[PDB]
């Protein structure tokens, strides 16, 4: 069985260097034609190919990222490393490393080359965020007027943050939206709940453990 | 570089359906093409390699065909685990291009979004910032457009969106859009508008308020 | 540029 796993820092500040490590097992980078590639995925976006390195130390990079990437391998400790110099928030993404099969070899020979046409095994992936920002608790604001309603959980860092309504009793009609990383390097998120304009009190239970920021927020029209 | 356009971007389907996704290259990529399925939270999983070769372990309901510039992925009988996003990858040229992806969600009846506009709290305004939030609740399909207008001026570059994951019970999506201005700026206008365009709406619905009007 | 294989 083949496995790959990404390791590195979850946070990096702009202008800094990001060093990602891909530790694998089940194959060697001394094995014929084998390659290990890196692919990232910004939150909510498509896959973007970054680079690949093969057992013969052959290297290829993304043309648009070339000046900032360096890929390398340590055959002895099954590790492929990716160095990304001077990052910006756009570099924020999930980074995957993946295995690429080499050609099928029969005794001496390569009878088959179709298996190289894919990255057959991927690692879980590592999430990296780029912010010059420091740990910070959110400011909770009310969102007031079937009727809608909610809390604006704003300017916190880093992820994540928990949002509950009425200490967990209210769950139906709730929508806690995924957070957006603001140009400020802080996250902002909203949790809303729809109900029968007839009604019952509504309170947001907001908790951002990193900052130890805990907030209860009653919301009325 | 080389262009990998997927069709369609989003696809509505139900269990048991036969679906096909296509990946189109700007230049021939021979048979050097791979298809992957990605479930939220997980990494892409190889389904097809070399345009048609079925990867070991992958269910026979997955099938790939085509060569050159036209490639198709076929899932003969959709199972629950196929509600995911699919990607194609080209490995004939460097860089090894990936397509934009094809989201496959649970099909349901069309449902227009309940729109709601929230003005900024005075509590926030005191801090020097004004966030206007627009909410598009339980709609379908997942494809919606939100256009902010301030005193009829079109807003651009000052809003961020966020969509929920299809509801496991509703099969609907919900969208949050936040228009952010400075307090000074916010107080220089009166009509804050959220225009919503969506398939379940004959024409765009607009929700607004007049800053002030008490 | 062409792929390795």
């Amino acid at each position: 069985r083949i496995t790959l796993k990404e390791s590195g820092p979850p946070l990096v500040k702009p202008t800094q260097t990001l060093t990602l490590t891909c530790s694998f097992s089940g194959f060697s980078l001394s094995d014929f034609g084998v390659g290990v590639g890196w692919i990232r995925q910004p939150p909510g976006k498509a896959l973007e190919w970054l680079a690949i390195i093969y057992s013969d130390d052959d290297k290829r990079y993304s043309p648009s990222l070339n000046t900032r990437l360096t890929i390398t391998k340590d055959t002895s400790k099954n590790q492929v490393v990716l160095v990304m110099t001077r990052v910006s928030p756009v570099d924020t993404a999930t980074y995957f490393c993946a295995h690429r099969r080499g050609p099928t070899t029969l005794f001496g020979v390569p009878i088959a080359r179709g298996p190289v046409n894919a990255m057959d095994v991927w690692g879980q992936g590592i999430t990296v965020t780029i912010s010059s920002t420091s740990t910070k608790g959110p400011s909770v604001f009310p969102l007031a007027p079937t009727a809608a309603l909610g809390c604006l959980v704003k300017d916190y860092f880093p992820e994540p943050v928990t949002v509950s309504w009425n200490s967990g009793a209210l769950t139906s009609g709730v929508h806690t939206f995924p957070a957006v990383l603001q140009s400020s390097g802080l996250y902002s998120l909203s949790s809303v709940v729809t109900v029968p304009s007839s009604s019952q009190t509504y309170t947001c239970n907001v908790n951002h453990k990193p900052s130890n920021t805990k907030v209860d927020k009653r919301v009325e029209p | 570089a080389l262009q990998l356009t997927q069709s369609p971007s989003s696809l509505s389907a139900s269990v048991g359906d036969r679906i096909t996704i296509t990946c189109r290259a700007s230049q021939g990529v021979t048979s050097a093409l791979a298809w992957y399925r990605q479930k939220p939270g997980s990494p892409p999983q190889l389904l097809i390699y070399d345009a048609s070769s079925l990867e070991s372990g992958v269910p026979s309901r997955f099938s790939g065909s085509g060569s050159g510039t036209e490639f198709t992925l076929t899932i003969s009988t959709l199972r629950p685990e196929d509600f995911a996003t699919y990607y194609c990858q080209q490995l004939h040229f460097y860089p090894h291009t990936f397509g934009g992806g094809t989201r496959v969600d649970v099909r349901r009846t069309v449902a227009a979004p309940s729109v709601f506009i929230f003005p900024p709290s005075d509590e926030q305004l005191k801090s020097g910032t004004a966030s206007v939030v627009c909410l598009l609740n339980n709609f379908y399909p997942r494809e919606a457009k939100v256009q902010w207008k301030v005193d009829n001026a079109l807003q651009s570059g000052n809003s961020q969106e966020s969509v929920t994951e299809q509801d496991s019970k509703d099969s609907t999506y919900s969208l949050s859009s936040t228009l952010t201005l400075s307090k000074a700026d916010y107080e220089k206008h009166k009509v804050y508008e959220c225009e919503v365009t969506h398939q379940g709406l004959s024409s765009p619905v607009t929700k607004s308020f007049n800053r002030g009007e008490c | 540029e062409l792929d390795k294989w």
